[PDB]
């Protein structure tokens, strides 16, 4: 086919690999920041549920 | 002229009328910090596949 086909294919391959490397580094930094301070969707450790707290009036008023 | 209550009369709710204002903050609750900023958007596919080493797809 000629040298231009291999040239442009190499450029496309390099762009794909560079974007993948950038995204991998971004993923590492995002995971580290989330686990350091959990504020995104990931590393959300559980907590006792609100929906099983009895809010009805008790036998004792001081509750 | 007093009448003794029946078998099941003293043991029911009463709906007493009062003018004392309703306490707006029982238990002296704190600020209740806001939840995490949930991410919204369309679910696009993963960029360049799984990006797991040499796997292209």
């Amino acid at each position: 086919d000629g040298p231009e086909k291999n040239y442009e294919k190499t450029l496309a391959i390099l762009q794909i690999e560079s974007e993948k490397a950038e995204l991998r580094l971004k993923e590492q930094e995002v995971r580290r920041l989330m686990r350091a301070r959990g504020d995104g969707p990931w590393y959300q450790f559980p907590t006792p549920e609100k929906e099983f707290i009895d809010h009805s009036p008790k036998a004792t008023p001081d509750n | 002229g007093w009448v003794r209550p029946d078998l099941g009369q003293l043991s029911k709710v009463t709906k007493v009328k009062t003018d004392r204002p309703l306490p707006e903050n029982p238990y002296h609750s704190r600020a209740r910090p806001e939840p995490n900023p949930v991410i919204e958007g369309d679910l696009k596919p993963a960029k360049h596949g799984t990006r797991f080493f040499f796997w292209t797809v």
